[PDB]
């Protein structure tokens, strides 16, 4: 039972870490797909 | 020491600075140097 | 009034191009990053 | 703005810097300025 509780706490910590890593990857610009979408956004705006 | 220093990247230090300050998406240019110092010291300590 | 169309077109170009360029190149990236990093993190904490 | 700036203390900024970097008991003198900037912005945002 206590091992189950430990596992739940570790799971929560891991989820928080993963979400932070993804958001910061987007922020830094390492997310190539997001960069493609944003450059498409800018090009569409200028063309319009 | 030699390998880590010759492979140092400013972007990694800036990413560390952004992680250190969650409530802001931008880090001052000076934070690059601070995080570089701290990263160097921490990695060297782990190797030790 | 149709005779004056080209001059007013050029005037609108001069007036608007700097506005759109400044806004798109300066603010939107930061706005998106800030909104994401300030909305997702608390949601991740509540999920944990 | 006026009250917070005229009551600013370097020691508070250094304390913030030390908090921001748990794994070290010393903060570079430059961290004082960075934490001052961030503290000013954050408090102003809360008031807003």
């Amino acid at each position: 039972l206590t091992l189950l509780n430990q596992e739940m706490q570790n799971l929560g910590i891991e989820f928080k870490k993963y979400m932070s890593a993804q958001i910061n990857d987007v922020v830094i610009g390492n997310d190539r797909e997001f960069d493609q979408d944003f450059t498409k956004l800018k090009a569409r705006m200028v063309a319009r | 020491l030699d390998e880590l220093l010759k492979t140092f990247s400013v972007m990694n230090a800036y990413k560390r600075a952004t992680e250190s300050h969650p409530r802001n998406s931008t880090a001052p240019f000076i934070a690059v140097l601070v995080e570089a110092l701290y990263y160097l010291a921490n990695e060297l300590e782990d190797a030790f | 009034i149709v005779e004056a169309e080209p001059a007013i077109k050029e005037l609108l170009k001069l007036d608007f191009e700097p506005k759109v360029f400044n806004t798109v190149r300066k603010n939107f990236r930061q706005t998106v990053n800030n909104t994401l990093k300030t909305h997702l993190l608390p949601m991740a904490e509540e999920q944990a």
